[PDB]
RNA sequence: CCUCCUAAAGAGUAACGGAGGAGCACGAAGGUUGGCUAAUCCUGGUCGGACAUCAGGAGGUUAGUGCAAUGGCAUAAGCCA
RNA sequence: GCGGGGUGGAGCAGCCUGGUAGCUCGUCGGGCUCAUAACCCGAAGGUCGUCGGUUCAAAUCCGGCCCCCGCAACC
RNA sequence: AGGGCUACACACGUGCUACAAUGGCGCAUACAAAGAGAAGCGACCUCGCGAGAGCAAGCGGACCUCAUAAAGUGCGUCGUAGUCCGGAUUGGAGUCUGCAACUCGACUCCAUGAAGUCGGAAUCGCUAGUAAUCGUGGAUCAGAAUGCCACGGUGAAUACGU
């Protein structure tokens, strides 16, 4: 139940209990199941303590949830201080990827603030 | 980005310029406008003008800035915000 | 009584040779855990408080005192004698069985732990901090979380400075960053 | 201390993962098993750029 | 009708003199026994900020008194059972 | 002297009995028409003349005042 | 030479993708039509998770390639949830085109997983192999399609009447 820190819904699949780990969708998922042998279809509710710690060790391989959300935020505060294009992209709220600006953009801009 | 089988690109005017520029310490700024130029390793300490269209910026190369175009550090538009 | 004998079989020699005080009175103890939690929504909701408070039980193993407003408060919406939260005071061997898994097995499980701060002597060597969410304590059904509710742990000592805090509690291995 | 107020507070076995099995007592009713504990955390052991990886991926 | 000043250090003392309150409340907010001690700020603190609760310090009544003002109140007359 | 009211841009309900800001026209956004008006759909704008006091809390209570005001000024 | 036509409080048209279960994901498996290619289409084979890379046949083409058609079908699971829906945004690591992807490219992998839970006033298209849905190719063009132009597969509803 207990992964990287983290609470995995024991109600579901292995496959799919492994996509909140932030850090790991599906395709890690499948490669973590793969890695320590447990079949994809099967619910965690259907584990062993050491399958689950198995399950620990094999996740235990990548930079997760504290390691990624820090390191994340770390190279987005490299771009914020390196004032190049993608550090005025951040500091704006604006889109970083050369997206369109005239129109919608609106993911990054939010909701519509009428003049 | 450029493909690693070709390596970093580099304008040979801006080359040459950090290079015969390297070898004779932090002079004058060396007004470049090949923004299309990757930062190299050895310019770390470089004062050198890049061009937005109109003007050149004083931008002072880090350590940090390693890797990246040159141009990034020069806006071309200026916006100041709407109705102000 | 883990870590009360580990006091008085370690902590005390150890405490006594790095400031080499004169008798065993003078080296620091842990004297209260005081476990407060501020439920001051339970303006509208008083089964909050009275749910919060059966949270604060079970991790203390010990009722709580209902805490009340000391003084009208127009800003947060309060008045004197509305109760806005809950309150254990530890000591003896209940506080210690409380420190020793509020080490062991309490810390471990937050969420990106990098490492207690040590910005929290108030100058006369006593520590408090946050626990941000209540399921870092096993005794809660993490199934039955009914909401996220935080806490304010303090711990007081006899200890005369923040350097003298600092170090009683560095003899007892706590995490500083 | 009174009593009919508090908790039922008995001794349980708080076993981690590390082979570190500790007696704690506990308003649990029934025994722990842990991922995470003062021996064995990334913190409690000691577990917690560009010219790099120029170098690494730029040849001149 | 109550409090203060005018009122000249006992009482009392006028003006269409200077300032404020009352025409209640409470079966506890009364009796007694046991216990307790404020304001304010400061430092640390999950949310939580000038200001909530926790913990400690400084401070010593600057608090409190069912409602004006004056005189009182720690042995409390203030706070709790 | 006695006695009133002041509330988004304009005109007024809300007060007596402290909590739980309204109407109509206006403004802005979009509709409809060839276009405009009408018509329809949304939204934003007032913590209440300055302010003291009491209070759990003030647009509401009181008052120093501020504006606009009305009835009194007689033998 | 660089910069701009790629901006950005907002408003509008035009489309795409969804909001799911008549559907999503894994597996195998079926039936197109049309069309391009010599400074080009470029297979086999090997290499990379993949976009692609290497070496290397055929074709001025009813022969070679482009180029496995998707819907569908069957098997398994999902079991109504902001979800095994949705794929925006964002970070890292990438490939390729062309001197040259900072402004400002197109696709890959990993991680993230936003609004959105059928849409106010209003308003558009279609009377049949039509709408609706599902894929295919072409021009432009070094690279740069959710547009246009063209092609099939499945395949409706309804028309009293003016
Ligand atoms: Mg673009
Ligand atoms: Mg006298
Ligand atoms: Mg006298
Ligand atoms: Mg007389
Ligand atoms: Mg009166
Ligand atoms: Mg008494
Ligand atoms: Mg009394
Ligand atoms: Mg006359
Ligand atoms: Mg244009
Ligand atoms: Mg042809
Ligand atoms: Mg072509
Ligand atoms: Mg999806
Ligand atoms: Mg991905
Ligand atoms: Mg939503
Ligand atoms: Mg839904
Ligand atoms: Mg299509
Ligand atoms: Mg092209
Ligand atoms: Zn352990």
């Amino acid at each position: 139940a207990r992964i990287a820190g983290i609470n995995i819904p024991d109600h579901k699949h292995a496959v799919i209990a492994l996509t909140s780990i932030y850090g790991v969708g599906k395709t890690r998922s499948k490669a973590i199941l793969a890695a320590a042998g447990i079949a994809e279809d099967v619910k965690i509710s259907e584990l062993s303590e050491g399958q689950i710690d198995t399950l620990r060790d094999e996740v235990a391989k990548f930079v997760v949830e504290g390691d990624l959300r820090r390191e994340i935020s770390m190279s987005i505060k490299r771009l914020m201080d390196l004032g190049c294009y993608r550090g005025l992209r951040h500091r704006r709220g604006l889109p970083v990827r050369g997206q369109r600006t005239k129109t919608n953009a609106r993911t990054r801009k939010g909701p519509r603030k009428p003049i | 980005p450029r493909s690693l089988k070709k390596g970093p690109f580099i304008d040979l005017h801006l080359l040459k310029k950090v290079e015969k520029a390297v070898e004779s310490g932090d002079k004058k700024p060396l007004r470049t406008w090949s923004r299309r130029s990757t930062i190299f390793p050895n310019m770390i300490g470089l004062t050198i003008a890049v061009h937005n269209g109109r003007q050149h910026v004083p931008v002072f190369v880090t350590d940090e800035m390693v890797g990246h175009k040159l141009g990034e550090f020069a806006p071309t538009r200026t916006y100041r915000g709407h109705a102000a | 009584a883990k870590l009360h004998d580990y006091y008085k079989d370690e902590v005390v020699k150890k405490l006594m040779t790095e400031f080499n005080y004169n008798s065993v009175m003078q080296v620091p103890r842990v004297e209260k855990i005081t476990l407060n939690m501020g439920v001051g929504e339970a303006i509208a909701d008083k089964k909050l408080l009275d749910n919060a408070a059966a949270d604060l039980a079970a991790i203390s193993g010990q009722k709580p005192l209902i805490t009340k407003a000391r003084k009208s408060v127009a800003g947060f919406k309060i008045r004197q004698g509305y109760p806005i939260g809950c309150k254990v005071t530890l000591r003896g061997e209940r506080m210690w069985e409380f420190f020793e898994r509020l080490i062991t097995i309490a810390v471990p499980r937050i969420r990106d732990f990098r490492g207690l701060s040590a910005k929290s002597f108030d100058g006369r060597g006593n520590y408090s901090m946050g626990v941000r969410e209540q399921i870092i304590f096993p005794e809660i059904d993490y199934d039955k979380v009914d909401r996220v509710r935080g806490l304010d742990i303090t711990i007081t000592t006899t200890a005369k400075s923040d350097e003298e805090g600092r170090a009683l509690l560095a003899a007892f291995d706590f995490p500083f960053r | 201390m009174k009593k009919d107020i508090h908790p039922k507070y008995e001794e349980i076995t708080a076993s981690c993962s590390c082979g570190n099995v500790m007696k704690i007592r506990s308003t649990v009713g029934h025994d722990l098993n842990l991922d995470v504990c003062s021996k064995c955390h990334p913190f409690f052991t000691g577990k917690q750029g560009r010219v790099d990886r120029f170098n690494k991926r730029f040849n001149i």
